[PDB]
């Protein structure tokens, strides 16, 4: 019974068109898109009894709605504003009261996007002391220099993720405190028995997905254009 | 849309002079929004007491219009009824003798 | 609003009991729907009350309904790091499709979890592609809280969970690219144990 | 002894912003309760309207109509906004439900539903169901409404267990009103006609069962034409005989339960 959000994350400016997807393959007739805020409740954009129609939910205004098909719900921000920078969740249902929710989608909404540059990634390797001390093993993971703050950070061992032994910042950190719009870093660790670092088959990764320009946005700047993109550094165990 | 069928009885037997009850019944229509006057000689008589308006078993409204009133020779007492179904509203007159 | 939960946050110690409380306005009520959400994440679905008086469990978890007094309680029994999230009462106001949910601002929960061998220490970790660039990994201490020049930079303390092992550890991060910045001299700001592990 | 007790409910629907839902109940032909749209309570229109129920009994039942309206408004809202733009405003919902009391302490009950006029929905058993004639697309709407178990559980229980508790009270606190006997008054007169068109009126009794006859002494007159059943205002009857001259001689004859036996006989 699941139902699909595109995109996960987006980065968009005031004034450019938004369009937020649904998809459920349930065959549901019924989708509401809703609107998560901090201190309050999710509340109702649209709705949607089947396709070709839509209806007005509790807070409408600077939201039209879509629904093309069967399968897709559409919530469009034609004149995209800051006040629009949240989490948005999609969800489905047939003639019952369940309503069944999407992923969610993070919106945010900036006055430029002069200032959106891409992070820089390093592995730093556990040190010996910590081997000979603990016989556990700690990589360090750290993206630097990127703005905006909407990254997601993952570790991968021989292809496969790993969530036991991690643990990631909840909040990046900004560079410039005192600069308005500073650049941020992360930092991400991951700790491992020492017999399965020193292991020369291991391969580890640490992943950072950013989320960016798209190829729909026009730039000028003379760096490299700062789209959605993954960025990571890897390191190979050893005795 | 259908249209009403409106019917004037008295209460009592029609005797010139003395004090009786003029009943005017509005059957037979739908929608149900409707605007029944009870008139003497022409003229809109106030405080006319109106029952609540229901429905019978084939789902036609109905409802019961009536005040007091004295007969005479010469007055003339009638039933005007405004309905979504008919352009002109319908007046009927009271007949003592129907 | 039509839903309040109480309380907005609270901080429990591993293995602990709490109750969170929903009290609401909404008329007709016809379910009632705790959920859970992660940090950045979606809704997970607990448990969805029905009846007059109701009761469910699932799990560590359990939760009743009273129609009457428009109340519902949350219990989680013995409390684990996974709780740590928000937790959200809804209230549908009808049995079908027809219906329109009432979602409560939630409440944060945050779990301290307990450790048993605490070992504090700080260790030099080298970059795997530029052996010049470093960080310091304070690590393996207790319920300490390290504080945050202005271009060096500590990263708040944060716990992991090696499940397969039942081990649990936290750690703080600080790196400076300024020059004359070390290991030693990197927590001093923070109040650190008397026997935290310093190695050559 | 047959008594039927009716909820009558008719509701209009303008356009998606105006509505209006009035109420009338009926035991047989007397009027018990009414529920104006102005009204958050149901008011009684007899001194026994209450029935055998307590206090708090009542308080407790006319909670869940006043939801119900609320409801009732908002989920037909809805069934537009799905409906569209196949169905639109403006929209007439008649609704009709009670029961019919039988003798040896046993009942029917019943729930009837009218669209634009046209009888289309039914309740029967355990959820509601379309009535052959009904278009269609109400297959919809139907399916969502027997969606929601929690509605269906309390129909069934007002239908089934609720109705015919209630009425059982109401024939035993309101037996005087319901016995009640009122004589009939007759006056005669004449219209002209397509010969001259004789008319019996005859007003003011109770209960509805009549008979109205002209005779010619003995001889009950064939051409004798029975009117329709017209109300009062002080809840009683009224009703005409018309017989199609030679008018010296016939007379009309009304028997009622009111006359004990000896009926009146009124001669032109
Ligand atoms: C009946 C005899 C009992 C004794 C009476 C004592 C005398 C007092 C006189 C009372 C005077 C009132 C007169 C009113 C007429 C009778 C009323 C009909 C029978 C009573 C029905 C009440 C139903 C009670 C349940 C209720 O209120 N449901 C509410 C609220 O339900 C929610 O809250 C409940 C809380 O109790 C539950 O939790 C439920 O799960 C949840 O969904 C629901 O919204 C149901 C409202 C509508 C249900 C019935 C719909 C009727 C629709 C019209 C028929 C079928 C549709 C056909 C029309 C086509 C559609 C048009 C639009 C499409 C273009
Ligand atoms: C309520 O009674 C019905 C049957 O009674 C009929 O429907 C009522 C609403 C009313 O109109 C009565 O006069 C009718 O005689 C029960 O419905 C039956 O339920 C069983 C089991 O659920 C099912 O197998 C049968 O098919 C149903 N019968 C019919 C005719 O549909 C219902 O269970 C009763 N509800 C309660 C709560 O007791
Ligand atoms: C019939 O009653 C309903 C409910 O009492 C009325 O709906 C209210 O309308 C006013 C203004 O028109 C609003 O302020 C309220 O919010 C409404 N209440 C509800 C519960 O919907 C309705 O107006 C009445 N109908 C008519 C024709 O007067
Ligand atoms: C709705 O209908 C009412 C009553 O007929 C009318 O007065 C009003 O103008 C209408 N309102 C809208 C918004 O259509
Ligand atoms: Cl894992």
């Amino acid at each position: 019974a699941a139902v699909t959000q595109s995109p996960r994350n987006k980065v968009a400016v005031t004034g450019g068109k938004v369009t937020l997807s649904c998809n459920q393959t349930n065959n549901h007739n019924n989708m509401y898109w809703y609107r998560q805020d901090t201190g309050h409740g999710l509340r109702l954009i649209h709705y949607s009894y089947g396709a070709g129609s839509t209806e007005k939910g509790d807070i409408p205004d600077g939201y039209k709605a879509s629904r093309p098909s069967q399968e897709n719900f559409s919530l469009i921000l034609e004149l995209a504003t800051p006040s629009q920078t949240s989490v948005y969740f999609c969800a489905s249902g047939d003639e019952g009261y369940t309503q069944y929710f999407g992923p969610g989608t993070r919106l945010l909404v900036l006055e430029d996007l002069r200032n959106v540059t891409p992070p820089k990634v390093s592995l730093f390797e556990p040190s010996k002391a910590e081997i000979s001390h603990t016989q556990k093993a700690t990589l360090v993971c750290l993206a630097t220099g990127f703005y905006p703050d909407h990254v997601e950070l993952s570790w991968w061992v021989n292809g496969k993720e790993v969530h036991s032994g991690v643990c990631t910042d909840p909040q990046p950190l900004k560079e410039q405190p005192a600069l308005n719009d500073s650049r941020y870093s992360l930092s991400s660790r991951l700790r491992v028995s020492a017999t399965f670092w020193q292991n020369p088959r291991n391969h580890f990764r640490c992943q950072v997905q950013f989320y960016g320009l798209s190829e729909n946005d026009e730039w000028t700047q003379d760096r490299a254009k700062p789209v959605t993109q993954i960025v990571s550094a890897e390191a190979w165990g050893r005795a | 849309q259908k249209t009403p069928q409106i019917q004037v009885y008295s209460r009592h037997p029609p005797e010139n002079g003395k004090p009786n009850i003029l009943n005017c019944y509005v059957t037979q229509f739908h929608p149900p929004h409707i605007e029944i006057q009870m008139l003497k000689n022409g003229k809109k008589i106030p405080k006319v007491e109106m029952s609540d308006m229901s429905f019978s078993k084939d789902w036609s409204f109905y409802i019961l219009a009536h005040t007091e009133f004295t007969p005479t020779e010469t007055d003339t007492y009638a039933c005007r009824v405004k309905h979504a179904s008919m352009a002109e509203p319908k007046t009927v007159y009271w007949d003592r003798d129907m | 609003t039509q839903v309040e939960q109480s309380p907005q946050s609270l901080v429990v110690r591993q293995g602990e009991n709490c109750v969170l409380q929903c009290n609401y306005s909404v008329t007709p009520d016809n379910h009632l729907r705790w959920f859970k959400q992660d940090t950045g994440k979606g809704l997970v679905s607990l448990t969805v009350l029905v009846d007059q008086k109701d009761k469910t469990s699932n799990g560590r978890y359990s939760a009743t309904l009273d129609k009457d007094a428009k109340h519902s309680t949350l219990h989680i029994t013995a409390t684990l790091l996974d709780d740590t999230a928000t937790y959200i009462c809804v209230v549908g106001d009808r049995g079908s499709a027809l219906g329109r949910l009432h979602f409560g601002a939630g409440t944060q929960l945050i779990v301290i979890p307990d450790i048993q061998n605490p070992d504090p220490a700080v260790y030099q970790l080298r970059d795997s592609k530029s052996s010049d660039k470093s960080v310091c990994l304070f690590t393996d201490f207790d319920s300490q809280t390290n504080v945050s020049d202005s271009d060096v930079y500590i990263t708040d303390k944060c716990v992991l969970d090696m499940r397969s092992m039942d081990f649990k550890s936290n750690s703080a991060v600080a790196w400076s690219n300024k020059s004359d910045f070390a290991c030693a001299n990197a927590f001093n700001n923070s109040i650190i144990p008397e026997d935290t592990f310093f190695p050559s | 002894k047959n008594y039927t007790f009716r909820c009558l409910q008719m509701s209009s629907f303008a356009n998606r912003s105006w509505s209006r839902t009035d109420s009338v109940v009926w035991l047989g032909d007397l009027q018990t309760h009414r529920w104006s749209n102005d009204s958050a309570t149901i008011s009684f229109t007899k001194p026994w309207s209450q029935g055998k129920l307590s206090n708090q009994q009542w308080e407790k039942l006319q909670h869940m109509f006043q939801v119900y309206r609320v409801s009732f408004t908002r989920d037909i809202q809805e069934l537009v906004k799905m409906m569209s733009p196949k169905e639109d405003y403006p929209i007439e919902i008649q609704l009709s439900a009670g029961c019919e009391m039988y003798p040896g302490n046993a009942s029917e009950s019943f729930l009837h539903v009218a669209f634009q006029g046209k009888y289309v929905v039914r309740f029967w058993g355990t959820s509601w169901q379309t009535v052959p004639g009904a278009p269609s697309w109400l297959d919809l709407p139907i399916k969502v409404l027997n969606a929601d178990q929690g509605t269906s559980a309390t129909v069934q229980m007002l239908l089934n267990d609720t109705c015919p508790l209630f009425v059982r009270g109401l024939l035993e606190a309101g037996k005087s009103d319901l016995e009640k006997q009122e004589k009939p008054v007759a006056w005669l007169s004449s219209v002209p006609s397509s010969h001259r068109q004789l008319v019996c009126h005859v007003s003011g009794f109770y209960p509805k069962p009549v008979w109205v006859m002209w005779m010619r002494g003995d001889q009950e007159q064939q051409g004798t034409h029975r009117g329709d059943f017209l109300p009062n205002a002080d809840e009683t009857w009224y009703l005409q005989a018309t017989l199609d001259g030679e008018e010296a001689g016939l007379a009309c004859r009304v028997k009622h339960s009111s006359l004990g036996g000896q009926d009146i006989i009124l001669y032109w």
